[PDB]
């Protein structure tokens, strides 16, 4: 019952940029949860690593489908 | 090279004959190479269309 | 345009030698290559200058695009 | 005006006429037909 | 000088491109001036537009050699999309050697040019990957 | 000074591709009709040299093959001979025009 | 003869009679929140109702009088501060502004 | 004697086609008027069995086409060959016009100008066409497009008003344009032997650009066997991109019914249209764009007035060429630039290069014809 | 905003010259009979197109004659309607487009013909919008809108079945995401792609014939023109 | 001296229109030729227009050729000059054909 999806979504991104893109997001999260309403938001950072965590996952994803 | 000489001399020397020629030539190619080439083209995915799975079931 | 009183030619032999008897592709691996490669010489210290000024502005194009777009501001 | 004389086509010859003294009447059938069957056979695809 | 040095380096490498191959361009022209200043004093051209003339000439060639490195820099660069590798200056080198062969107008120059020059290309940006410091420590 | 011009003038030369297929300065000119009375007007043998030269280019550039080094007419050996009689084309042009206004 | 004739194709080319039918419209305004355009066609163009919303009214009275090619207050034009109601037409080509 | 010198028809194909005295040089350049031809016969059968299968209207337009490109065999290859032989059709005509700017062959006025008048009538065309599958980039384009020729002012209006059958884009815009895309090729087609006409008057033209009366050899069976070469190369690249890549010109925008409402951000017009529409929102002004847009095909028309250096060709000019390849990278930057969206950068780019494209040709091509006029004793 | 580029994927119809898996097209047309033929309306494809697909003649009758027709007139004029077998469409839904702006929160669903082709990428975009729902850093969220990036303005309102509603597919291949997204996917390619197979049998037919004519074409041309090639000139004055 | 004689096309228009030597002796029975030519370039003016106003398909074809008969301004006048310029054309063709056999030209 459990995709191969979510399994390689979990396996690709052990140690990467993307963890360090990972990084960079909770930065500017903490910057944008202890700053109380102003503009920025920090999603170019959620953008940019999801597009490579699923090309880093789309790599290999066709294995056991 | 005698063999393309005696061509010559049955096949091209004529032109009706060589119009013939070229008739039955591409009637027969035509056929034989219709066959090798959708032999081709099912060797290169083998499982993939509709017919085998269709007479399998 | 006929074809017979286009000019005045005096003191030319033209030699030519039929189709048969001459062969199709004569040195073609041996001469084409260094014909094609000398013809190459010829034009593309004037030919490039333009493209690849071409692909750096289109490089700093999308680069211009890319990161206006993507701002990153201070707050 | 009798100094002309043509230069020397060794470089382009056939094979089969690259020999200036043997006849090239056994020679004919074999080159004409070469040459067109080339012909044929692109007649014949552009007929398929 | 340190300075022009420094911002070529500075560049990520990567692409942030026609600047890279603005600063080869200077340390070409600078290079070309170096050496055509020790030939200058070093021959009394007489007359003094022929020692205009090589000055010119030596610039120029090392000008054009930077900015054809430049260029394949950045080229091969923005193509591979792995900066990372001491390959892509490899054929940046060669270039560099092959149109110091095609402005001096001889072949086989050319070619030991395109051979030595990509092994220096490839063994500095590699060097630069690796760090290996600019002629000391000079500590222990 | 004067020496440099000339220097530019003969890289431009060597540069400019209509001495690798052996043709010299005259022999490219553009026809108006004033060129083509300056053609009608030629000496003969000069004339058949003419023909000549323009019939090994046309040939040459149809298999798209230059000369050999050695037969390049070579910067300012080449005749410069239709610059007289075009001059004086142009010059009863103008002679007309200035005559009929 | 001949521009009787001329006329005669060109209004055969001119327009259509039923298209020459156009019409009122009758638009309901409750169904209509704050910031909402709704775009209901008519005359073969857009026709947007929009319920502005306050923040925007700002970022409107902010806008310069004298500083513009054309100066039309949006006082001077409309009937309320939050409800706009316009032709939905960019008057250099016609599109859709969005 | 000969019955191909007494029938009168054959009198004037024997003059045209078979005893054609071309010179002895022709590169590979001037395969594409045969190219162009062939292309366009290819587009009027392909468009006459579109023709037999298509209801032209608003609420069937779309409906056609998907039966056509389904349920009639072989039909979707004969919809997908009308579009991409369009592409290659636009693709020799460039080919061809830039030849003809290149060689030196611009000094055969009539023909030239019988030329502009060709490649209106074939924008023309294409754009009429363009509008028939009636989808959303179909739509939209035709609003703006139209709209750009409501921007003369007091005739123009009225103008727009009266060649769109409507107060809007309706059906009876639908069915004028069908009408028109079908008419036009016709006369591209008269045109086209009235253009080949003058060619076969004035004479051919050499690649070195020397009058080249000495070394004739006639039209067959040499350039006949060349260009049969040309057009198996045609139907090669024809055949290579409606057999395997239909989406490389495709656009994703055509194929969702026409939405009179939605008008998505991708509103690009066809995609070699994008040379000179990009020119027409670089300039700020509306009279003054459309204006300007017309003025560079004028600028087309006027290339031969412009010519005062001595040898035509530029085979044998350096300085020429390289302002003429910066001419074809500047076209190139026109056509990207109508090809990506609207911003500060590529403003200033398609600015720039706008202006570059009229600087290249009224000012530096008759400076660099002056300079080696006079750099050569001439 | 941003768009989200979608990815690549090495497809099994990706190369030049592969077909199509009609076993993945017959789970893909079982996988829209289940959830996708409630929402999108997929009118350009009728059942006689899958007669020689995925589906068998017999199979695909029964199969449409499951769903019913709303035919219109008979011998009274007002109504009937009929079992359906051959020259029927996939049976619409939602009749209006504004009933089908009603029944969601807005926005009215696309129909699915000719998506594959009119996206601006191909299956790729729509699996990927398919399976990438993830949560937001604090945007509007109006009520009904989920958060998705692969979408201009990733605010959709599309509940995703990627895995809600498995179906309990008709062989027992396991009912994970992957799997039934990347076959509906297929699917979808093929509704957009009725001649897909044949196109590339032409094509192979065609890549032979020019790898087998044109260098003849290309030697006769040779031939002829080397008379010219060989012509040498020579000057005889006085 | 004349762009009438040696201009290429006007070098047709004038073996076309103006420089025919006819014969000096035909009555009216001789106008047919342009006489079927005008009726069929007017044939195709008329028929223009009535395909760019008219849709082809069994559903609306009887309705589109109702709405030129309504809403096109003069489109009644234009679809009848298509239909009675047909009509005007059959007869001018054997008048033309009439001539032909009777004067004796069918020799050429
Ligand atoms: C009702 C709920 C459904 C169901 C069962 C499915 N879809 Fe989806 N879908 C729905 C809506 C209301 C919308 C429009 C709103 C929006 O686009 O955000 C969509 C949209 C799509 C699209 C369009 C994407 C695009 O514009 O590029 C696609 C491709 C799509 N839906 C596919 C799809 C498939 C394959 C489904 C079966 C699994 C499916 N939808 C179910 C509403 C609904
Ligand atoms: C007189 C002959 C022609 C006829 C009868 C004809 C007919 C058609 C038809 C019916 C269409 C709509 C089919 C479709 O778009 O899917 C069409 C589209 C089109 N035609 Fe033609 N056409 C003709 C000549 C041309 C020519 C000469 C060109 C220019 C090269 C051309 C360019 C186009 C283009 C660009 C389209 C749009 C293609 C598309 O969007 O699918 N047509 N034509
Ligand atoms: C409708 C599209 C066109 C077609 C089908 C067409 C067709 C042709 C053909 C068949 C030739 C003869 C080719 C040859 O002799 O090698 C030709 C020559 C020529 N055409 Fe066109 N043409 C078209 C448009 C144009 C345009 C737009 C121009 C530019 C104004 C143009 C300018 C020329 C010139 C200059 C030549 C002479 C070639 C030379 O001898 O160098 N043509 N055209
Ligand atoms: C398509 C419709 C036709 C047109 C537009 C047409 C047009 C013309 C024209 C313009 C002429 C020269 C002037 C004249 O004699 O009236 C002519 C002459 C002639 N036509 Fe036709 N024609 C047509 C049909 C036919 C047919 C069906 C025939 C019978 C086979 C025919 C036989 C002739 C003959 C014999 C002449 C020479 C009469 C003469 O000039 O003395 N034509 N036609
Ligand atoms: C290419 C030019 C032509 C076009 C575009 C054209 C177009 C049309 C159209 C759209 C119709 C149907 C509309 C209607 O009649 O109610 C029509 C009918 C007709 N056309 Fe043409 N036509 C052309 C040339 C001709 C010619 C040359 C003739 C013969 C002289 C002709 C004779 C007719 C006739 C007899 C009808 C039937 C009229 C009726 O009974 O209502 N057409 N044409
Ligand atoms: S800006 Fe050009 S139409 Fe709105």
């Amino acid at each position: 019952l459990v995709d191969p999806l979510t399994t390689v979504r979990e396996q690709c991104e052990q140690l990467e940029k993307c963890v360090k893109a990972r990084e960079r997001l909770e930065l500017c999260d903490e910057r944008v949860s202890s700053r109380s309403q102003t503009e920025e938001d920090c999603t170019e950072e959620l953008f940019d690593f999801l597009h490579a965590r699923d090309h880093c996952v789309a790599h290999k994803l066709f294995n056991s489908l | 090279p005698t063999l393309t000489a005696r061509l010559y001399s049955l096949l091209f020397r004529r032109t009706s004959t060589f119009a013939l020629t070229i008739v039955v030539g591409a009637l027969f190619f035509e056929r034989a190479f219709d066959q090798g080439a959708d032999a081709i083209y099912e060797h290169i995915n083998e499982g993939k269309l509709w017919k085998h799975i269709k007479h399998k079931y | 345009r006929q074809f017979g009183h286009l000019t005045r030619v005096r003191h030319v032999i033209t030699y030519s030698l039929s189709p048969f008897e001459q062969r199709a592709f004569p040195h073609y691996f041996s001469k084409g290559i260094p014909n094609v490669l000398r013809r190459t010489r010829a034009c593309i210290l004037r030919v490039a200058p333009p493209f690849v000024v071409f692909y750096l502005v289109y490089t700093w194009g999308t680069q211009e695009f890319e990161k206006s777009k993507r701002k990153n501001p201070a707050a | 005006h009798t100094d002309i004389k043509v230069p020397d086509f060794s470089d382009y010859r056939r094979p089969e006429v690259l020999d200036s003294t043997k006849s090239s009447k056994e020679s004919s059938e074999a080159r004409k037909g070469f040459s067109y069957l080339i012909t044929a056979t692109t007649t014949v695809g552009v007929a398929y | 000088a340190k300075t022009l040095l420094h911002q070529y380096w500075d560049i990520p490498e990567g692409t942030e491109c026609h600047r890279k191959t603005y600063a080869a361009t200077s340390i070409g022209g600078a290079s070309g001036l170096v050496v055509s200043a020790y030939s200058v004093a070093l021959k009394t051209p007489t007359s003094f537009l022929e020692g205009v003339a090589r000055t010119g000439r030596y610039t120029f060639t090392a000008a054009a050699i930077g900015a054809i490195f430049g260029l394949t820099s950045c080229i091969s660069a923005q193509v591979r999309e792995k900066p990372d590798d001491p390959l892509n200056y490899l054929i940046g080198g060669c270039a560099g050697g092959l149109t110091l062969g095609a402005r001096t107008r001889s072949y086989g120059i050319g070619a030991a040019a395109c051979a030595y020059m990509g092994l220096t290309a490839a063994l500095v940006k590699m060097g630069q990957l690796e760090g290996w410091k600019v002629f000391a420590e000079p500590k222990v | 000074s004067s020496k440099w011009l000339e220097g530019i003038r003969k890289w431009y030369y060597n540069a400019a591709g209509f001495n690798k297929l052996g043709l010299m300065r005259d022999d490219t000119i553009h026809e108006n009709d004033d060129v083509k009375e300056a053609i009608r007007r030629l000496p003969e043998n000069l004339y058949n040299d003419r023909v000549f030269r323009i019939k090994r280019a046309l040939d040459l550039s149809m298999r798209q093959q230059i000369l050999p080094k050695e037969q390049w007419t070579k910067y300012e050996e080449d005749k410069f001979y239709l610059e007289p009689y075009l001059k004086e084309v142009i010059r009863e042009r103008k002679e007309r025009e200035e005559w009929t206004k | 003869a001949a521009k009787n004739v001329v006329s005669q194709f060109v209004s055969s080319m001119s327009a259509s009679a039923d298209v020459l039918a156009m019409s009122k419209i009758e638009i309901k305004l409750s169904d209509i929140p704050e910031g909402k355009n709704m775009a209901f066609k008519w005359r073969g163009k857009p026709l947007f109702v929009r319920h502005r919303t306050k923040k925007e009214i700002d970022q409107e009275a902010a806008v310069e009088v004298s500083q513009l090619r054309d100066p039309q207050h949006d006082l001077e034009r409309v009937k309320k501060p939050e409800w706009v109601i316009l032709i939905g037409v960019c008057t250099h080509l016609g599109c859709v502004p969005i | 004697i000969n019955i191909r010198k007494t029938h009168p028809l054959m009198k004037i194909v024997n003059n045209a086609f078979i005893d054609l005295p071309a010179p002895s040089n022709i590169s590979s350049w001037w395969n594409f008027g045969s190219l162009l031809g062939i292309c366009l016969i290819l587009q009027i059968l392909t468009g006459l069995f579109l023709a037999m299968h298509y209801t032209p209207d608003t609420t069937t337009a779309f409906s056609s086409v998907t039966h056509i490109c389904r349920d009639v065999n072989y039909g979707w290859i004969i919809r997908y060959m009308h579009a991409n032989g369009a592409s290659m059709f636009f693709i020799c005509l460039f080919m061809h016009v830039g030849r003809g700017l290149y060689y030196g062959s611009y000094t055969f006025l009539e023909t030239w100008n019988i030329g502009v008048i060709l490649l209106f009538a074939t924008m023309a065309t294409a754009f009429m066409g363009y509008v028939l599958p009636w989808g959303q980039m179909s739509f939209w384009g035709a609003t703006v497009i139209t709209n750009l020729l409501s921007a003369i002012p007091y005739i123009g209006t009225n103008l727009v008003e009266w060649i769109w059958g409507g107060f809007s884009v309706d059906k009876a815009t639908l069915t004028r344009f069908f009408a028109f895309h079908f008419i036009f090729p016709f006369i591209i087609a008269a045109l086209a032997m009235v253009h080949l006409l003058f060619l076969h008057e004035t004479g051919s033209n050499n690649p070195t650009g020397i009058p080249s009366d000495t070394d004739k050899i006639p039209f067959h069976p040499y350039y006949t066997i060349k260009d049969i070469l040309g057009a198996i190369l045609l139907i090669l690249i024809l055949m290579l991109l409606v057999l395997f890549t239909p989406d490389l010109l495709g656009d994703p925008d055509n194929y969702t019914p026409a939405n009179p409402l939605n008008t998505p951000p991708h509103i690009k017009p066809e995609w070699y249209f994008l040379f000179a529409y990009a020119i027409l929102r670089s300039i700020p002004n509306k009279l003054g764009g459309v204006l300007a847009l017309v003025l560079s095909i004028l600028v087309l028309v006027i290339m031969p007035l412009l010519h005062t250096s001595k040898q035509r060709s530029m085979m044998f000019r350096p300085i020429s060429q390289c302002m003429f390849w910066i001419l074809v990278a500047d076209l190139l930057t026109l056509t990207w630039i109508g090809g990506q969206p609207v911003e500060h950068p590529y403003i200033i780019i398609g600015q720039l290069a706008s202006i570059m494209y009229f600087l290249i040709i009224l000012v530096m091509m008759p400076v660099a014809s002056i300079i080696e006029n006079n750099l050569l004793k001439w | 905003d941003l768009e989200l580029h979608p990815p690549s994927y090495p497809w099994s119809h990706r190369g030049l010259l592969s077909s199509l898996d009609h076993t993945s097209i017959r789970r893909g047309f079982q996988v829209y009979k289940q959830v996708c033929s409630s929402c999108h309306s997929m009118d350009y494809v009728a059942y006689r197109h899958l007669v020689g697909v995925c589906y068998t003649e017999d199979e695909a009758k029964a199969l449409a004659e499951e769903v019913e027709v709303q035919d219109g007139p008979n011998e009274d004029g007002e109504m009937f309607m009929r079992p359906g077998k051959l020259s029927d469409y996939f049976p619409k839904p939602y009749p209006n487009p504004e009933a089908a702006r009603a029944a969601n929160n807005g926005a009215l669903p696309p129909d699915l013909s000719y998506i594959v082709r009119a996206r601006h990428g191909g299956e790729d975009y729509v699996f990927s919008l398919l399976t990438g729902y993830c949560e937001p850093p604090r945007v509007s969220l109006r009520e009904g809108l989920y958060f998705n990036p692969y979408f201009p303005g990733q605010a959709i309102g599309m509940a995703p079945p990627i895995y809600n509603e498995v179906l309990e597919f008709d062989d027992g291949t396991p009912a994970t995401m992957s799997q039934v997204a990347k076959d509906v996917c297929t699917f979808l390619r093929w509704a957009a792609e009725p001649e897909h197979d044949h196109r590339k049998r032409m094509g192979l037919k065609m890549l032979l014939m020019m790898g087998l004519l044109l260098p003849l074409v290309y030697a006769m041309k040779r031939h002829k023109w080397s008379v010219l090639k060989s012509r040498k000139l020579a000057y005889r004055p006085p």
